[PDB]
């Protein structure tokens, strides 16, 4: 098993942010730079003033800063993407400049899974149809013309260009092999192959039953034009259009309205459902998502099983990218936003340092992946530890300090660590969580701070609550989220909470979190952005390699 | 079982040794009544009414519909309009419906009848019936028909039901939409923090006891006050509102004059290792003492009465609402560090407290005390051991904030000033035991 | 009678940590009243305080028992501003970490409103009340002008590397050193003022770690300060026991598991 | 005043469709050639060939249409732009393909108006600060820095590339006249210059008064990437800021927390408030939108107020392709769509001639703009006399009832032309609302048919709701919007009633139906979209020659 090394996984990225700089040293000389030190600021300030010349109204201009200073008094550092070889400037980083942290919502925004055994059992019951493998093949080619937004009854309908929704498309899949075989595997997600490791296609396949499914992707120009909710009901209107001319319905009779109620309600699985009206928000947008399935949206743990911390990092990658800078720094705020409050826990490979420790020293005294104690004083053990560890290589280390230099950085990557390795090494979520809110504690004690003026609402309200079986208190990790009432407003914490989720089912070495059905769905290789190594992706974004979906090229000037 | 002594707002005693069942929620007939008071009671703002008629500014927020002004004067007419009104929606002769002018005319201070609300589901009826009743009694009083009493109707309703509530509307409640509740049973939680004050009409003992009781009720119906934890609850709300063995006046008192958040702890900690709450658990090498608590919820009720003290003897020194925030944190913070025993609500007064501390200092949202609630996102996360604090901070605050109890509840103030169950709650909560 | 304990540990910071939060500090410098208005920038030195409301005695008060036995501060009797100061202070050694320039701050003045932050740490309260905690705080062993200033705003420096002076970064340099002192020339905000505010010489590194309430590898380390680790660790358990449920039966509940502490 | 002319104003775009053909001919030869007649299909089906082998999944595939027929059995016919010499081919008014549609939406979305005057109020009273035009100078040049994501406080900031954000800006607007000339003019909007007719310009600054008010507008990219729930938030965070830095205040101090309540609610005027549950959205989306505020979004009164009817069939145009293609053809639904039930609205010169039709009969009987009777008896005239010559113009041009060729669209427009001649002849947007619903049963008599299976739910519930008092029934048309409850799901509705309203005010001679804000708001030609000329606007994204907002080619390879 694994066996932590002699050298720090940050050290590398503290070398190539900082060339020959002895890594001890507290005192470094200010030389008073500002913007120009840094080609994309000075990108960025031309830029703006291409946009104020063309409009004829002043925009971005770092002189603008306050007290006479510009950005970059210190130095301007770049981030490199943990486990990547790509270091970019942070302004990369933000969602707003890298498609595809765009492109990862979207792609999670326009999925809906919806079964169609009820439109079967509705078809052979009300209309006595004999539902086959070619009446199925015949409705998966109907659905994958009508979803993008084409026609298949009418006479004189106008439709999208499929050039403007190339990213749109249905597969089907089941737990039953028989009929899964019998199908054009262009249409059908293979769990077999795609989930081929450590038995993980039994696990599924067995949880999933022999029931079918659709993975619906509508097309993300749809979802930047509308929002989330227009998710199922679009999925819903082409599968009826598909049903109607697969089974020679009536175009228009009340058994379609049966398939419609399926489709749109009894059948259909979200990705998240609605939020109180403080925060009113369609389904199937992030304050909804829960982090069992965030977890389950990631997909390298069907890459690599053995390696439990990988997979868990990826994730805590996903979850704050998109929980941080697009939730919490956009819907719920915006303007600048939370780049780095979230690039702490996916850049310059430190929670992986913090994480990886954790992981060997449970390894060495508890034991093997998932076998740790579930109890209190096992979580209490390893995130004093870790925290421990963590806090002693900032002090030892001035430049990851100063690369963290907000202390809501630090207290999320610090408890993340701490509880990714009690999640990995126990096996429960809900241990782990006991374990996340005694790091900030520990934290706190330290060094007489833990983050932002609000950042631990939650953190005092946490221990607590981990094991509150109370209405609105008690919930098990997986099913809480970005509504689970402390969680709702404040940043750091809620991708590293999706992160340990994983990591608990890591190591108990799971197929899945949360659901069977979100799992196979988001391992789809057809999907535009890669579910399965999130930092790779980002590093793509971020260099301007990641071609997205729903851009307009094709019909407009130039 | 336990007992406390019932004191009044001035520290006099009112009742001994009363069992603590006797002023819970389900059996105190003066809480059952403050209940039943903020639901069915609504205010009507006629002058509101009137100047949205005459200048045709239907829904507010600077809307104008030029040309649809109606020119009406309801302010002149409203003895015959409250007349009218009361015949609407009285069920019974003698019933408990009430309908009274204030202002001169400018308002109109509507009880709905209790059985309009035992007959529906929710608490709206008061606020529905009451628009009805009122837009009815405009639409005969001026002669209205087909095509101007839309408009009127819209003075009256706001923009309902384009929207869901009442907006820019001239029915005014305590409570809000129910539509609002960010989760099951969270109702009468929902009373902004400005309305509990003009309630109490800034007497911040009687503030305390009306935002605990009702705070409680709404805990006891989101259904955290079952078995173990109704004694929990039901000891907060005795120690924290309702002043039980007058704690949270002699605590104030007797830090009043030079008294700081960190004295209130010390006194807070003194007084639970006097009365047996807590003991000396185990000594560490330094000599610093870990204690236990012998009683465990008790032990909360006394963190709930030190932090409730402590918001009057900061915020009360300040005169401002602003200190509640950083009071409910570090009373809670600190008592934990002074005994190693957690604080109010197991940390979940200081959570709320940090987070309604940036909320309240900050750019994202929240604002001064006054707006919040229990229902809102940022401070609903303790059972109702945090927003009495804000309550009467925001009573005890001389002119600091920008959006003032006067400047969003007058009406309120006007509305209850009259209301036994408002202006003595104590000693109501007493005599009905 | 009550004799408060405040906080556990027995390493020299946890005495520290004691006498902050105690009150217990040494006056290390002074810093005139002209200067400290100065560089709070909320007035000019000398003039009269501006009122956000009338004096209490002229308007008059609510019938309120509480307001009738809770004495207002001087700043409120008189109806100031609420005005602010705002400290940084650097995790090389500063004396102050932001939660015991809270923790002073509550327990040793009254009607104070302070916030804890990572990178800052305010106190906001009637102008002229904010004015004698910010001296009482500044003219402290809680204070060394070097590795803590006044920040208003554009904070970023706590967690940077010192400059090779030993000044706490400053994206706005309000301070700066001459001839061993570090002169203050800017108000909290970062607008120039007509002065130069001599708030003396830094502390020493030796001094700075005999002084300071944080704990660091290259002082007291933290993993060593077994008492506080313990404290952590009670606080977090009875948390967890009590939110499952309040009862001292909670604290053997399954799950628990073989909880044991350093120290006792 | 207006003469209606000798032809009927559709006649053109019928010999431009058809040239050479006899109109009154009632029959015609079928040649069933299937989609290779129309270009746009041939480029759809080759696109689709791309799509299909570039994915390795099919997708597009004219074949797939059930029957064993493509579409065009019929001749597929294309659609002029009414008032303009554009005729494009169907596809290309769907709101996928038309980026014209897709800004005008986004503009809408992102737009927030924020009130400066409690602001102002909160730094005089809690810091005793001068508010000047110096100080507000200052403060305008920082949120047009900070707005569209860009840094004024803190160190080490990344910030948004301002290319992607070129579309983001803040104004300024107030009825104070010495106040408004005080300020660069690049920062103000200029009531008087953009309101000089019919005495307009003093009208909105009575209404408006001596208040000031930010027109706020956040970046396109980011309500493509979250949703319109976004720009009320995004804009108080960097208002927030740019208060904190333009009056010196601590960055963060309870005062900043009074902005911010003031710039999110107190002082906040959305364009669209949050939606129930069945249909949960955040605010400033379609559904929320009152008709009177989309009435008062568009700019052809300001032009040219003395043809009251050119206004009303630009508000028709906005209004029903926002309300039926966006809203209820995606956001509620989705697919094809709805497309040709607005074109029928905003295509063709058909509603146009109908509705100037009515205008010279209303003239002629009861006299200039404004003066009927606003009673039941003159809706009934009005109506009947404009719906009976509707469907006469039907009954006598075959191809012009081909054009509707759906009862939906049909009812819609004799009831709009209907409705808006009322309205521009009474003043009076309810009695108006009276008359749309005598158009529709006149209409059912006639043909012994109306719309779609669910058409008429609100128009059944129609006339007895125009004068309820009632609940949730009664409201003043300029209030109902997309969710007044009988409202809330039907096409061919929801953008005439905005029609309509504008009518009324339009006849009346008001310079708008509603808000003053929206109407200051949306003249400002900053804005992408020209909301004074909606029609021409469709016809550029239609022919891809409108250039949007929120494209990612600065930060995406090739
Ligand atoms: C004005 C506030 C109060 C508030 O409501 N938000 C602010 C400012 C806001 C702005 C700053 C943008 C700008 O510079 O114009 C933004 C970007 C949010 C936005 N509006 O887009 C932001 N903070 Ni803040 N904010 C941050 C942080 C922080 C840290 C920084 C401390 C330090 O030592 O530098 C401290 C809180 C703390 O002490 O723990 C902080 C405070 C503050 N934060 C103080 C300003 C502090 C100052 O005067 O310099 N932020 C961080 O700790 C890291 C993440 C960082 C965020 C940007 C990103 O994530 O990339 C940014 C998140
Ligand atoms: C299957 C339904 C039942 C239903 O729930 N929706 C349907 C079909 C749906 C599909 C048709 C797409 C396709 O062809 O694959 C879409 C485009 C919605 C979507 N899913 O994207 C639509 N109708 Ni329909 N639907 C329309 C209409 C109509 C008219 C068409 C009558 C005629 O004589 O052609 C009739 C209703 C009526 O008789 O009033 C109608 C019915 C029907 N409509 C019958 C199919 C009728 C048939 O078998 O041909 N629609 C219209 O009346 C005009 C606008 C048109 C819509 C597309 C656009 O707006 O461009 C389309 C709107
Ligand atoms: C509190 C609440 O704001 P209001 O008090 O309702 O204005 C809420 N904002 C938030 O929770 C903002 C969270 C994101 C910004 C801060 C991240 S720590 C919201 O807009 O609905
Ligand atoms: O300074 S605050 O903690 O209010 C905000 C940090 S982004
Ligand atoms: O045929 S239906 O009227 O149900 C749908 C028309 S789009
Ligand atoms: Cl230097
Ligand atoms: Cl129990
Ligand atoms: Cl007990
Ligand atoms: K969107
Ligand atoms: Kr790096
Ligand atoms: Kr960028
Ligand atoms: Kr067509
Ligand atoms: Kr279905
Ligand atoms: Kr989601
Ligand atoms: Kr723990
Ligand atoms: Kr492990
Ligand atoms: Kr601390
Ligand atoms: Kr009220
Ligand atoms: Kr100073
Ligand atoms: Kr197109
Ligand atoms: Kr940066
Ligand atoms: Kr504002
Ligand atoms: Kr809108
Ligand atoms: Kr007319
Ligand atoms: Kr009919
Ligand atoms: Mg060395
Ligand atoms: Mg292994
Ligand atoms: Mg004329
Ligand atoms: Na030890």
């Amino acid at each position: 098993a694994y066996k932590y090394p002699s050298e720090k996984l940050f050290v590398e990225a503290l070398k190539s942010k900082f060339a020959g700089l002895d890594l001890s040293d507290q005192k470094v000389k200010y030389v008073r730079a500002g913007y120009l030190q840094n080609a994309r600021k000075r990108e960025f300030q031309a830029a703006g003033e291409r946009v104020a010349e063309q409009r004829g109204m002043q925009q971005y201009d770092v002189n603008v800063h306050l007290g006479g200073m510009t950005l970059g008094q210190r130095q301007l550092v770049p981030y490199k993407l943990s486990t990547r070889p790509d270091i970019v400037e942070g302004d990369d980083l933000h969602y707003v400049n890298n498609p595809a942290m765009q492109q990862m919502w979207d792609d999670m925004k326009r999925t809906i899974i919806v079964g169609m055994d009820l439109a079967h059992e509705t078809l052979e019951k009300r209309l006595g149809k004999e539902v086959t493998p070619e009446s199925i093949a015949g409705y998966m080619e109907a659905v994958n013309h009508t979803m993008p937004g084409a026609a298949i009854v009418q006479e004189h309908m106008v439709e999208t260009h499929p050039g403007l929704v190339d990213d749109c498309y249905v597969k089907m899949f089941t737990g039953d092999d028989e009929l899964a075989d019998e199908i054009d595997s262009q249409y059908v997600i293979n769990i077999n192959d795609l989930f081929d490791k450590e038995g993980q296609n039994e696990k599924l396949k067995a949880a999933i039953g022999k029931t079918t499914w659709q993975a619906v992707h509508i097309p993300t120009i749809v979802v930047r034009c509308c929002d989330g909710g227009n998710t199922s009901r679009w999925s819903a209107m082409q599968i009826g259009m598909s049903f109607i001319a697969a089974y020679n319905m009536c175009a228009g009779e009340a058994a379609v309205a049966d398939l419609a109620f399926a489709a749109k309600h009894a059948a259909a699985v979200q990705m998240a459902e609605m939020l109180p009206a403080r925060r009113a928000r369609s389904p199937n947008e992030p304050g909804g998502l829960s982090f069992g399935y965030c977890a389950d949206m990631v997909q390298t743990l069907r890459v690599k099983p053995e390696d439990p911390v990988w997979y868990t990092l990826e994730v805590v990658a996903c979850g704050t990218m998109l929980y941080d800078q697009i939730w919490l720094g956009s819907y719920m705020s915006g303007g600048v936003g939370f780049t780095q409050y979230a690039t702490a826990a996916y850049t310059n490979d430190v929670l992986d340092d913090f994480t990886y420790y954790g992981y060997d020293y449970a390894l060495n005294k508890y034991g093997d992946d998932g076998t740790a104690p579930n109890d209190l004083a096992t979580a209490t053990d390893l995130a004093t530890e870790v925290t421990l560890n963590g806090m002693e290589c900032y002090e030892d280390y001035p430049t990851l300090l100063e690369d963290h230099f907000g202390g809501s950085q630090r207290a999320g990557i610090l408890a993340a660590a701490s509880a990714c390795t009690t999640g990995i090494a126990t096996g429960n979520s809900q241990v782990a969580l006991s374990a996340w809110y005694m790091s900030m504690y520990v934290h706190k004690e330290g060094w007489g701070r833990l983050g932002f003026f609000g950042y631990d609402l939650q953190d005092q309200c946490g221990a607590t609550n981990v094991c509150s079986y109370q209405g609105d208190e008690g919930c098990c990790l997986e099913l809480r989220g970005a509504n689970y009432p402390n969680y709702a407003m404040n940043v750091g914490h809620q991708g590293e909470y999706a992160g340990f989720t994983g990591s608990a089912h890591a190591g108990a070495h799971d197929a899945y979190c949360c659901n069977p059905l979100i799992k196979v769905c988001f391992a789809d290789p057809s999907l535009v952005f890669d579910f399965s190594y999130i930092r790779k992706e980002y590093a793509k974004g971020a260099m301007r390699t990641f071609r997205p979906a729903g851009e307009r090229s094709l019909v407009i000037p130039a | 079982a336990d007992t406390i002594d019932l004191y009044d707002d001035r520290g006099k005693k009112l009742k001994g040794d009363v069992d603590l069942q006797a002023v819970s929620p389900l059996k105190n007939s003066a809480i059952l009544s403050m209940v039943n008071t903020v639901k069915r009671t609504v205010a009507v703002n006629l002058a509101g009414i009137e100047k949205a008629c005459k200048n045709a500014s239907y829904g507010g927020q600077s809307r104008n519909i030029p040309g649809r002004e109606v020119d009406i004067d309801p302010t002149a007419k409203a003895d015959k309009i409250a007349a009218r009104v009361k015949e609407l929606i009285q069920v019974e002769k003698g019933d408990d419906t009430e309908v009274t002018v204030l202002g001169g005319g400018k308002f109109l201070r509507v009880a709905a009848p209790t059985r309009r609300i035992e007959a529906g589901a929710e608490y709206v009826a008061g606020m529905t019936c009451t628009a009805a009743a009122l837009t009815e009694a405009l639409r005969e009083e001026y002669n209205l028909g087909l095509y101007d009493t839309p408009y009127v109707k819209n003075a009256v309703w706001g923009t309902y039901p384009q929207t869901m509530d009442m907006k820019g509307g001239n029915v005014l409640s305590v409570l809000s939409i129910p539509q609002n509740d960010e989760g099951l049973g969270f109702a009468l939680r929902n009373i902004m923090a400005n309305h509990l004050a003009m309630l109490s009409q800034r007497n911040a003992m009687n503030c305390a006891a009306i935002s605990s009781i009702l705070e409680h009720c709404g805990v006891f119906e989101m259904g955290q006050a079952i078995g173990l934890f109704e004694r929990y609850q039901l000891l907060a709300l005795a120690y924290q509102g309702l002043n039980a063995n007058n704690m949270v006046y002699e605590m104030t008192k007797n830090n009043g004059k030079t008294g700081t958040i960190g004295t209130v702890v010390q006194e807070t900690v003194g007084r639970a290792l006097d009365d047996g709450v807590i003991s000396v658990d185990k000594t560490m090498p330094s000599g610093y003492k870990v204690y236990k608590a012998n009683d465990v919820c008790m032990w909360n009720a006394y963190c709930a009465a030190g932090t409730m003290a402590a918001t009057m003897v900061n915020c009360g020194a300040l005169r401002g609402a602003q200190a509640v925030s950083s009071t409910l944190l570090y009373f809670n913070d600190m008592i934990e560090k002074e005994t190693s025993l957690p604080g109010c609500d197991w940390g979940r007064v200081e959570g709320t407290a940090v987070g309604f501390s940036f909320f309240s200092h900050s750019i994202y949202g929240g604002g001064g005390p006054g707006v919040f609630n229990g229902n809102h996102v940022v401070t609903r996360h303790s059972t109702g051991m945090a927003i009495p604090c804000v309550a009467v901070a925001v009573a005890l605050d001389a002119g600091t904030q920008m959006f003032s109890p006067e400047s969003t509840s007058a009406i309120v103030l006007d509305t209850f000033q009259d209301v036994p169950i408002m202006m003595n709650p104590l000693k109501e909560v007493a005599a009905a035991v | 009678a009550y004799t408060p304990q405040y906080y556990p540990g027995s390493s020299h910071v946890a005495v520290n940590r004691r006498k902050h939060m105690s009150g217990d500090v040494e006056k290390l410098r002074t810093v005139s009243d002209d200067d400290l208005v100065a560089a709070l920038g909320h007035r000019a030195p000398g003039a009269d305080y501006p009122s956000t409301h009338p004096p209490l005695a002229e308007m008059g008060e609510p019938d309120c028992p509480v307001r009738q036995m809770v004495e207002p501060t001087p700043g409120a009797a008189a109806g100031d501003r609420v005005r602010y100061s705002q400290f940084t202070d650097s995790m090389y050694s500063a004396p102050s970490i932001p939660y015991f320039r809270s923790y002073y701050a509550a327990i040793n003045f009254r009607g104070v409103d302070p916030g804890t932050l990572s990178g800052r740490q305010i106190v906001e309260a009637r102008e002229r009340d904010m004015e004698a905690q910010c001296k009482a705080a500044i003219e402290s062993e809680m204070t060394c002008p070097a590795l803590a200033g006044l920040r208003g705003c554009t904070v970023h420096g706590h967690s940077l590397r010192l400059a090779e002076d030993g000044m706490m970064f400053d994206m706005l340099q309000r301070t700066h050193i001459e001839g061993g002192n570090v002169i203050e020339d800017k108000d909290q905000v970062g607008v120039p003022i007509d002065r130069k505010v001599n708030l003396g010489k830094p502390m020493s590194d030796a001094e700075a770690k005999k002084r300071t309430t944080i704990y660091r590898t290259d002082g007291v380390k933290y993993r060593d300060e077994e008492e506080v680790l313990d404290h952590v660790h009670l606080v977090h358990h009875r948390r967890t026991m009590y939110g499952y449920r309040p009862e001292t039966a909670a604290e053997t509940a399954p799950g628990v598991g073989p909880v044991t502490y350093h120290t006792v």
